[PDB]
């Protein structure tokens, strides 16, 4: 229910490179994993790549190796897509998700001669989690 | 008692894992350590572990062996992984100086007989291209795809309605968000996901997807090509 | 403080309250960060 | 760290200072939270 906003696109040649941005409000996008999902128009969803909350483990396609980035930034609630070697084929609606486990935290920092303070997040544990609930307009690219 | 039983020894196919236990008794294991041989054809003998006593450090001459122990149980587990074809010997379990002293070269007293451990040797999920039946009847929907997709990772399901956002269904093939009713069920066999759709109506008109998820391999996330229902 | 919840998996009317299901946070090894723990408790050993 | 306080009243000029609120944290019981106390310290055990 939470809103979600996609930009980027754009007609671009093929071979060209693009940018897509997601934007996350109204929930911690630090909590959640992201995706990426192309369908082009009347055919099924293609899945695409995918970042977990931290970032470290990321996951792509067999059609996109070596050519799709994915990143993400928790301080501005961004979502950044690189583009690189378009081809024709790749004129679709891509579509914007997040993850739904609600990563918690496993250790916050202390203050043994206190205990009782509130202290900010050490360690967490969370990510993968490709379950996708919340679907945005998402955004349409055009290779030609 | 002072003499060593060990277990576990067996075939172990390339990349996989061991659970090699021994146990002793003999009113005397106190003063012991205990630690593993390793007696390949052709070859002299070598060490593989030894849990140090005095120290509770557990020793190994490669990464990959783990000697570890359990309360006061008399028995200790060496643990191996990502074994590899020049791990095929004699594993022997023997005891070695209270701290450990030179293994891996030394032939201890108080040895076992050994166990023999011997090792030896793009998928695109298949979806009708569409259904169709009567107001308010049953609709089944089969998702079949590879072993590592689906018959060894979890199936979630996915509803796109024309000109809007899909929305989730299914996760793991048992449960159902708050939003979506008790109407869909999902179950697997194999490698095959099932869907079935109980009380069909014109508003559930839509493209149903299949999916799995799995960071271990890249092949086992993958898309249904998807399924389309007509109600007439 | 323990933010305890009261137990009802394969129970029996007899033992109605008595184990606990109880949560709370706990010092590390090292002496700079908390865990949350759980355990059990009998309703003999907790007071509210 | 002690928040101590100019006692006055009912004092006979020249025992001023001496005689001192001191309001400081304290851990209770519960090793979470903390209560405010106030005692009464003498010059002579504080310093600044
Ligand atoms: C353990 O420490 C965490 C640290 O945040 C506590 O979480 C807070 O709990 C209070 C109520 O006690 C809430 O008002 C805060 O919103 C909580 N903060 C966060 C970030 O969750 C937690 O209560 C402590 N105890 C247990 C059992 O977890
Ligand atoms: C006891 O500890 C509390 C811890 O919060 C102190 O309260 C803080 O006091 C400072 C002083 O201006 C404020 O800036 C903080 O905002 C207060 N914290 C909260 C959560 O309100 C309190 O001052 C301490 N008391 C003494 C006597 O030292
Ligand atoms: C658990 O059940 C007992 C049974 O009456 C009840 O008295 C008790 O309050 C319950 N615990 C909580 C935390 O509600
Ligand atoms: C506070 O106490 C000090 C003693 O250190 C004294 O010199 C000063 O006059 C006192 N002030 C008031 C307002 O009581």
């Amino acid at each position: 229910q939470v809103q979600l906003v996609e930009s980027g696109g754009g007609v671009v040649q093929p071979g060209t490179s693009l940018r897509l941005s997601c934007a996350a409000s109204q929930f911690r996008f630090d909590g959640y994993g992201m995706h990426w999902v192309r369908q082009a128009p009347g055919k099924g969803l293609e899945w695409v790549a995918s970042i977990s909350h931290d970032g470290i483990k990321k996951y792509h396609a067999e059609k996109v190796w070596g050519r799709f980035t994915i990143s993400r930034d928790n301080s501005k609630n961004t979502l950044y897509l690189q583009m690189n070697s378009l081809r024709p084929e790749d004129t679709a609606l891509y579509y914007c998700a997040k993850d739904l486990r609600e990563d918690e935290c496993e250790e916050w920092w202390s203050d043994y001669y206190d205990f009782g303070a509130q202290l900010p997040c050490a360690k967490s544990r969370g990510g993968l989690v490709g379950i996708a609930d919340n679907w945005g307009q998402g955004t349409m690219v055009t290779v030609s | 008692q002072v003499q060593l039983q060990e277990s576990g020894g067996g075939l172990v196919q390339p990349g996989g894992s061991l659970r090699l236990s021994c146990v002793a008794s003999g009113f005397d294991l106190e003063n012991y350590s205990i630690g593993w041989f390793r007696q390949a054809p052709g070859k002299a003998r070598e060490g593989v572990a030894c849990l140090s006593k005095n120290s509770g450090i557990g020793h190994s001459v490669k990464g990959r062996f783990t000697i570890s122990r359990d309360g006061d149980s008399n028995t200790w587990f060496l643990q191996m992984g990502a074994l590899e074809a020049e791990d095929t010997a004699v594993y022997t379990c023997a005891t070695y100086n209270r701290a450990c002293a030179n293994y891996v070269t030394i032939w201890p007293e108080f040895r076992g007989q050994g166990t023999q451990v011997t090792v030896s040797s793009q998928s695109v999920l298949t979806q009708p291209p569409s259904v169709s039946a009567a107001p308010g009847q049953k609709v089944t929907i089969s998702c079949s795809g590879n072993t590592s997709n689906i018959g060894n990772n979890f199936v979630s399901w996915y509803q796109q309605r024309p000109g809007r956002a899909p929305q989730l269904l299914i996760y793991e093939t048992d449960k159902r968000p708050s939003g979506i009713p008790d109407r869909f069920s999902a179950s697997k066999s194999g490698t095959s996901g099932t869907l079935a759709i109980t009380g069909l109506q014109t508003g559930d008109e839509a493209d149903y997807y299949c999916a799995t998820w799995a960071a271990s391999l890249s092949s086992a996330r993958v898309f249904g090509t998807g399924t389309q229902v007509i109600v007439l | 403080t323990l933010q305890c919840t009261n137990v009802t998996n394969n129970i029996t009317d007899d033992m109605r309250g008595e184990l606990k299901n109880c949560s709370f946070n706990m010092t590390t090894e090292l002496r700079d960060k908390k865990q949350k723990v759980y355990s059990l408790f009998y309703r003999l050993d907790v007071v509210q």
